[PDB]
């Protein structure tokens, strides 16, 4: 049956990408230091396979961190464009989510979504270390959830 | 006017344009640039779709918070069109392949599924309607393609009379299988054209000269129940087009005459690919037909689009198929091809 | 706290220390999470008498800057210069 | 209580609820419209009124400093009880 | 009346710094649409150029037109050591932003802006 | 010693009202105003032709020796014809005091730039201008510092709104950034807070 | 000898008490062609005998480091050479001379 | 008082020479340092097993919003608009009008979670404990029309969580 094949299929390529998910190190203000107790000791992000990679060309997730002026949009969107696909992107912070505390300034991005794509909107000013971790397991399972094959089975 | 769609603001991201449109086929090439012009004037956008989720976050950016609303539908289940247009002021279909596959054929795509979608939006009370065929469809055509364009055609007339339908020439664009078709032969070698690309000649439009005359559609009310052809402002040689291509994209042009036999030949070995077919002989007949002048017909002029010379927009397609060598080089660095007169 | 004596001896000989007296993993000798409640004291304000309010009213006494010079003997300078430092009695040297 | 327009769309205790027509229960297709079951102005009136001896009573809300400011009601009209401005529990005066 | 100035004394004195800019500027579209691949002609660029000088032909103020060219310098800055990106550089030709009629019907027909 | 009120501090009060007036005997070329609030602060208000030889005199003279710029920023203030107040926070650690220099100007005068005194005041400056738009004459590198390349406008002038007069996004048609007029989904709301009875009876104005 | 200031890039200046008597010295002779009345002449006549005085009656460099109350004699030794350098600056100044201009009418006024 | 950090002479006698020869040499300043990590990779690491185990909190966790009820079931916002006020991020928007019984009660009562910066300055401006900030942290959506609550959301969020906010405010209301 093609049909069971290509559904076990789906279940190995999703299994391997949210198993193996490789964030880009990028943070932008105070919601960056909560990544950083993610990757400490207590919640150690490692362990789920969560490891962060300098390279744009070398990550799956980019986290989305802390706030985006309009200075900064430009270069948020090259190193987005600049991932490999299949990525994906984690709103981190109100900042992120929808300009939060500086939602009216002249000089802020109200929401990253206007720039990219947004997987998972993690909400907190700051989110918990463990509320972030939430929003990835989350995506995760979202990932899991994912019928490519399935879907091109039935084209 | 229901209060809730009577237009506000000024036009911008977060204004009201008063749209409610249902776009069939909005995760494609044309989809994008229509969905895109949308949301850019704060309509609402219902966003029917087949695919996997993932193939639909390029959408999302485009409307703001709520503006744009996915849904999943199958083209064979007619409630899950229902649900999709019971809503909307406008229904837009833009669904089509470029090739057959096991699960959907020509006949399925350009005259089952819109037939459907026409019927159903018809039911549900939506008001405009508008189809997109193709300037060559041909009831008498070497192209099944071409040959159930017409078929469909006539079907969304008869069955949405005040259907607007437009026919647009190939479209050039970023994502076009078009201008980078052409460019991606260079992987073989030297270009196999039947006759020489002497005995054909394209008349191709750009992709948002197409996206602005569908816009236009919707809010023109004189264009309701017509046939548009957006047609290009200049007719080319497929020789000289395709000769073009390559002195954009500066890549060595090797033009060799192939038989109509032997090209069909080639096709059905590339068909074989259960993927995306490079290229199929009825592609290979599609761009090998001579893009019809059709007089009578209104064009994009008609809607208040002035259609974009394809020398103005060919390096925005065509530079990502150059060498580093020739990255940089401008637009004025290549000479137009003979335009027809 | 549940390491075998062998490893306790281990890591104690590899890093120089004693690390059982000192250990960074919290266990019992946290306070506990459920407290009695508290009764919070009042502040000076909390009188029934000799309160009025016109006499303890810090922002009513700000005033407007004393205008010394407008345009409508020794030299000084701001205030006396800044006593030199003693070195700590403490550690004077890391 | 939560009713349904002749759409079938669930009215809220504000009052709210899309006329057919109305493109924006759209929003609803495939999902649902979050609705609050439990109606206050229903849940206050099932409250007895309490019977007092005194022309005026003070209520707070109950659960001392976790309710709301002390308040006092007159109860001289017996053509009405008194009502709580805050809470909405009822008082009268027996005889 | 009388001011300290910036870096003219008059206006003819001023004039002669806007065309130094504008030599400057009209030099330097080449170098732009090469440098960040635009896919605008060499001409549009220039004409763009015209347009913004053309804006504040009016200013008979010698320390307004001074304070111009000071902006017009930085912001040539920008564009030649490519602090700017291409979207900076863009922002001039306002591609994304449909037409808004003129006349009185097409503004009286779409809202209550004047 | 009433427990909620400041206390007050008069030995600070005598000193820095003593050295304010030695700042205005040496230097009455340039000083119109100096005062000292109730806090203790001592501010010199000076002509704005006067910002390299106060500020230089107070650096460097053996009495003053106020080697730190601590700070330097800008007030607007609309509805003076000089809307523009340029404030210098300056910190002495031989006499671990603090002094503050005002100046002023509007939108087309020229400020020197006082770079030369203290090579803390570059970037200070380019703040100034970036926000302020006021002119610093002789930086040796003045551009904008904060604000996004290409920026129209001074932002932190009192008239600029909140929110801009534009916004960016991703537009996929052009694939690229773009800005557009500004849009807000909510507008901010507006609150009009002060109360209309006078709260301090000591700063009430003539009638 | 010291070894060091503390401070770092200023060196230990090997001969402080006759390096003074220089910038002291020199620093009243350029106050000579300042006015008479000028009130910076005064002053810095005045601060600047008392530190010429406190060099002269004083041979031990600790000793005199406590009277000048201006840090490491090193740290004195950059103050003469900055107040010198003010003097100068003072001249072509002038700062004692009537104020160049008065403000506008409300130029200082708080609250408007 | 002040102390030096590094002013410090080193010792020139031969054994304290050949000390530092030795370290020189034999690396063993370096091994030293090999010393302590290796200590640390038989220290009991400090990881918890999340989801099953979880962070420590304190009752004054400042997490998503809820609209809480009187013990009757009455909602406690009497539509004061004291926390819209106060908000600093504004993200708080309310109407009100006289409910059909008369009472002073909300018809619009919005949060939106991604302007609001979580500082609980709401909950402390409230004059009966209507608005609180719950303990949920683990609320994160696929989507950010799904953070912009209304009142129907925050009352659902009371009626979810006031079991775990009433024991909460009863630890901490003595000290507020
Ligand atoms: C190739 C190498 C691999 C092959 C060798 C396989 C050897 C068998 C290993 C079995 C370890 C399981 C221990 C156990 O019973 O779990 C206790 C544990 C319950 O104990 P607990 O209550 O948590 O407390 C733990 C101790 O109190 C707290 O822990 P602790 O730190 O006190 O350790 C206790 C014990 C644990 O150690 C062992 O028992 C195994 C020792 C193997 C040494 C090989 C090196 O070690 C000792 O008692 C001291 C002697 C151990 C040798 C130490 C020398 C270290 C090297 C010297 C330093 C310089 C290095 C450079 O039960 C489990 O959780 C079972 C988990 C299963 C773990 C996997 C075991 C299989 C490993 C792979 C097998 C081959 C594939
Ligand atoms: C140390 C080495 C480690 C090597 C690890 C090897 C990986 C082992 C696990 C393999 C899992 C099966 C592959 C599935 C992943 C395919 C990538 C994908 O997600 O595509 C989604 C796509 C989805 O396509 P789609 O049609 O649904 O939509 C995409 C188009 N748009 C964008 C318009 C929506 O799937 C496919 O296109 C085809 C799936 C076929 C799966 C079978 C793979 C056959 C392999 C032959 C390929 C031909 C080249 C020969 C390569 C060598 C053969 C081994
Ligand atoms: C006697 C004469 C006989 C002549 C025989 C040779 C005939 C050649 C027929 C030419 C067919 C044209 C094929 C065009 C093409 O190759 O492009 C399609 C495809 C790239 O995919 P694309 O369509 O551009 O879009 C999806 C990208 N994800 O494929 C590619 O371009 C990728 C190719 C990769 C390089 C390997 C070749
Ligand atoms: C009978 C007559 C016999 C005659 C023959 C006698 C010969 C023996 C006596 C000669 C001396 C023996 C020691 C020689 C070993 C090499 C020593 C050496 O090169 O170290 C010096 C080097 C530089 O140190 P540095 O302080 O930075 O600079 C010196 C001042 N310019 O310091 C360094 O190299 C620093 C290295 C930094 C990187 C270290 C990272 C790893 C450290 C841990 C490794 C532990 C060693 C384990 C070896 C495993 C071997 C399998
Ligand atoms: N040169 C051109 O591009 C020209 C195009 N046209 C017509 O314009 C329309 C769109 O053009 P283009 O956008 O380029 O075509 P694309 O192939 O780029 O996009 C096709 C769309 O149709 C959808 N679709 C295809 N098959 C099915 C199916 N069996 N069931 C459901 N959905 C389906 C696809 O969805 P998914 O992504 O899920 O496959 C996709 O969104 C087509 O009708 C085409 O014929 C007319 C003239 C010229
Ligand atoms: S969301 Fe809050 S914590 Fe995160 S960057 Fe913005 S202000 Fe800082
Ligand atoms: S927590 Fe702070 S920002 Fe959030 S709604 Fe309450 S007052 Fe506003
Ligand atoms: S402060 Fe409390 S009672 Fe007042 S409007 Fe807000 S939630 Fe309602
Ligand atoms: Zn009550």
């Amino acid at each position: 049956r093609g049909e069971y094949v290509v559904a076990k299929l789906d279940d190995l390529i999703n299994w391997a990408r949210r198993s193996s998910l490789w964030p880009m190190t990028f943070g932008l203000a105070c919601c960056a230091v909560e990544m950083m107790h993610m990757a400490a000791p207590r919640y150690d992000m490692d362990r789920f396979g969560v490891v962060f990679r300098a390279s744009p060309r070398q990550s799956d997730v980019m986290i989305v961190a802390g706030t985006l002026t309009n200075k900064m949009a430009p270069a948020l969107r090259k190193v987005y464009d600049q991932m490999p696909e299949p990525r994906y992107v984690v709103s981190m912070g109100s900042c992120a989510n929808g300009g939060g505390y500086y939602h009216y300034s002249y000089s802020v991005v109200r929401g990253c979504d206007r720039i990219v794509p947004v997987d998972i909107y993690v909400p907190g000013c700051p989110p918990t270390a463990e509320a972030l971790l939430y929003g990835i397991l989350q995506l995760q399972k979202k990932i899991k959830r994912e019928k490519r094959l399935r879907i091109w089975y039935r084209r | 006017l229901h209060h809730a769609v009577i237009p506000h603001g000024k036009g911008g991201r977060s204004s009201v344009s008063g749209i409610v449109a249902t776009v069939f086929g909005a995760t494609g090439f044309l989809g994008r640039y229509v969905v895109n012009h949308l949301g850019r004037m704060g309509s609402q956008v219902i966003v029917p779709h087949r695919c996997e989720p993932y193939d639909t976050m390029h959408l999302r950016p485009m409307g703001d918070l709520g503006q744009i609303i996915f849904m999943d539908w199958n083209g064979r289940d007619k409630d899950s069109i229902r649900r999709a247009v019971e809503h909307s002021s406008v229904v837009i279909n833009l669904v089509g392949r470029e090739w057959e596959t096991q699960n959907f054929d020509f006949e399925d795509v350009f005259v089952k599924i819109p037939q459907a979608i026409a019927q159903v939006s018809k039911e549900a009370g939506v008001e405009k309607f508008i189809h997109i065929s193709h300037l060559n469809a041909d009831i008498k055509s070497s192209s099944k393609y071409l040959r159930s364009k017409a078929v469909g055609e006539k079907e969304v007339r008869e069955t949405f009379p005040e259907a607007t339908i437009i026919k647009p020439a190939e479209i050039f664009g970023r994502e076009d299988r078009f201008l980078n078709y052409f460019a991606n032969i260079r992987w073989f070698g030297g270009v196999p054209l039947i006759s020489l690309g002497k005995k054909t000649v394209k008349q191709p439009v750009y992709i948002v000269d197409v996206t602005k005359g569908i816009i236009n559609a919707i809010k023109d009310p004189d264009a309701r129940g017509k046939t548009f052809a957006f047609v290009g402002p200049s007719r080319y040689l497929l020789f000289d087009l395709v000769q073009y291509v390559f002195a954009v994209a500066h890549r060595p042009f090797l033009p060799y005459p192939l038989p109509h036999f032997a090209y069909r030949w080639i096709g059905r070995l590339f068909e074989i690919s259960p993927f995306e077919p490079w290229t199929t002989r009825d592609k290979v007949e599609r761009i090998h037909t001579t893009d019809k002048i059709l007089p009578h017909l209104p064009g994009l002029e008609d809607l208040g689009v002035e259609a974009t010379p394809l020398e103005l927009k060919a390096i925005e397609v065509l530079r990502r198929h150059r060498t580093y060598r020739w990255l940089s080089s401008e637009i004025e660095d290549v000479q137009p091809a003979k335009t027809i007169p | 706290a549940s390491a075998t004596r062998f490893i306790q001896w281990l890591r104690n000989w590899a890093s120089g220390r004693d690390l059982q007296a000192k250990l960074q993993l919290r266990y019992q000798e946290i306070s506990k999470r459920t407290q009695p409640p508290p009764k919070l004291p009042v502040g000076p304000s909390h009188k029934l008498s000799n309160n009025y309010y016109c006499t303890r009213d810090g922002r009513r006494e700000a005033m407007p800057p004393s205008i010394v010079m407008s345009s409508q003997k020794k030299a000084v300078s701001p205030a006396p210069p800044i006593k030199r430092w003693e070195l700590s009695q403490d550690e004077p040297y890391l | 209580g939560v009713r349904t327009s002749p759409t079938g769309e669930k009215v809220t205790h504000t009052g709210q609820v899309y006329d057919d027509g109305d493109y924006r229960k759209v929003r609803f297709v495939g999902r649902q419209k979050e609705v609050n079951e439990n109606f206050a102005i229903d849940l206050i009136a099932e409250q007895p009124v309490s019977q007092v001896g005194s022309r005026v009573i003070s209520c707070d809300g109950g659960g001392g400093a976790l309710g709301h400011p002390r308040v006092y009601i007159n109860l001289d009209k017996e053509t009405k009880t008194g009502t709580c401005g805050y809470c909405g529990l009822q008082f009268r005066q027996q005889h | 009346t009388s001011v300290k100035p910036i870096f003219s004394r008059d206006m003819n004195e001023a004039k002669r710094r806007v065309r130094e800019l504008y030599r400057a500027w009209y030099r330097e579209v080449p170098n732009t649409v090469h440098l960040f691949q635009l896919d605008i002609s060499v001409k549009q660029g220039r004409d763009k150029v015209r347009e913004m000088f053309k804006k504040n032909a009016h200013i008979t103020d010698p320390r307004v037109v001074d304070l111009l060219v000071i902006k017009g310098k930085m912001e040539l800055e920008e564009t030649i050591k490519v602090w700017k990106q291409r979207t900076h550089v863009m922002r001039f030709f306002h591609e994304t932003e449909a037409p808004r009629p003129k006349d009185f019907l097409s503004k009286f027909y779409v809202g209550h802006d004047p | 010693t009433r427990p909620t009120v400041r206390p007050r501090n008069d030995v600070a009060h005598k000193q820095l009202s003593a050295f304010g007036e030695y700042v205005a005997e040496i230097l009455p070329k340039y000083v119109q105003q100096v005062q000292v609030s109730c806090f203790n602060e001592l501010e010199i208000c000076i002509h704005p032709d006067g910002v390299i030889p106060v500020l230089t005199f107070l650096r460097d003279h053996s009495n003053a020796q106020f080697k730190s710029l601590a700070d330097l920023t800008a007030v607007d203030i609309p509805t003076r014809q000089n809307r523009f107040e340029i404030v210098y926070n300056l910190l002495s650690l031989r006499f671990n005091s603090r002094i503050r220099v005002k100046t002023y100007t509007d939108e087309l005068t020229p400020i020197e730039s006082s770079v030369p005194v203290y090579k803390a005041a570059n970037w200070y400056e380019r703040e100034i201008w970036d926000m302020f738009g006021v002119f610093f004459a002789n930086h040796p590198d003045l551009r904008r510092i904060l604000t996004d390349y290409g920026f129209e406008g001074h932002p932190f002038r009192k008239d600029f709104p909140l929110s801009g007069y534009v916004e960016l996004r991703y537009d996929d048609e052009v694939k690229r950034v773009v800005a557009e007029p500004v849009e807000l989904a909510q507008e901010f709301r507006k609150f009009d807070l002060n109360s209309p009875w006078e709260a301090f009876p000591a700063y009430r104005q003539p009638p | 000898l010291k070894k060091t200031t503390g401070l770092v890039g200023l060196a230990v200046c090997e001969t402080p008490h006759e390096r003074l008597k220089i910038l002291y010295t020199k620093i009243l002779d350029v106050l000579g062609h300042i006015p008479k009345n000028a009130a910076y002449r005064k002053y810095t006549e005045q601060i600047t005998n008392e530190k010429l005085s406190m060099v002269k009656a004083e041979p031990d460099v600790k000793k005199l480091e406590e009277r000048l109350q201006g840090g490491q004699i090193e740290e004195v030794i950059l103050q003469a050479e900055n107040e010198l350098s003010l003097a100068r600056k003072m001249i072509q100044w002038k700062p004692w001379e009537p104020l160049v201009e008065e403000p506008p009418a409300s130029q200082w006024k708080w609250p408007i | 008082t002040y102390k030096y950090v590094n002013l410090r002479e080193p010792s020139m006698d031969m054994k304290s020479v050949t000390d530092r020869a030795a370290q020189t040499l034999l690396w063993t300043e370096l091994i030293r340092g090999l010393g302590m990590t290796l200590s640390y990779l038989f220290r009991e690491p400090a990881t918890i097993n999340y989801p099953f185990e979880k962070g420590p909190l304190s009752p004054r966790f400042r997490g998503e919003h809820a609209l809480r009820r009187y013990p009757s079931g009455e909602e406690r916002c009497i539509a004061c608009k004291l926390c819209e006020a106060v908000c600093p991020a504004q993200a708080i928007t309310i109407e009100a009008e006289p409910r059909a019984d008369g009472s002073r009660r909300t018809t619009r009562y919005d949060i939106d979670m991604t302007k609001c910066i979580y500082c609980g300055f709401c909950q402390e401006a409230c004059p009966v404990d209507a608005i609180v900030e719950g303990p949920n942290f683990e609320f994160s959506t696929e989507t950010h029309e799904e953070l912009l609550y209304n009142k129907e959301k925050l009352l659902n969020n009371g009626d979810k969580w006031e079991a775990e906010i009433a024991a909460n405010i009863q630890a901490d209301y003595l000290y507020r």
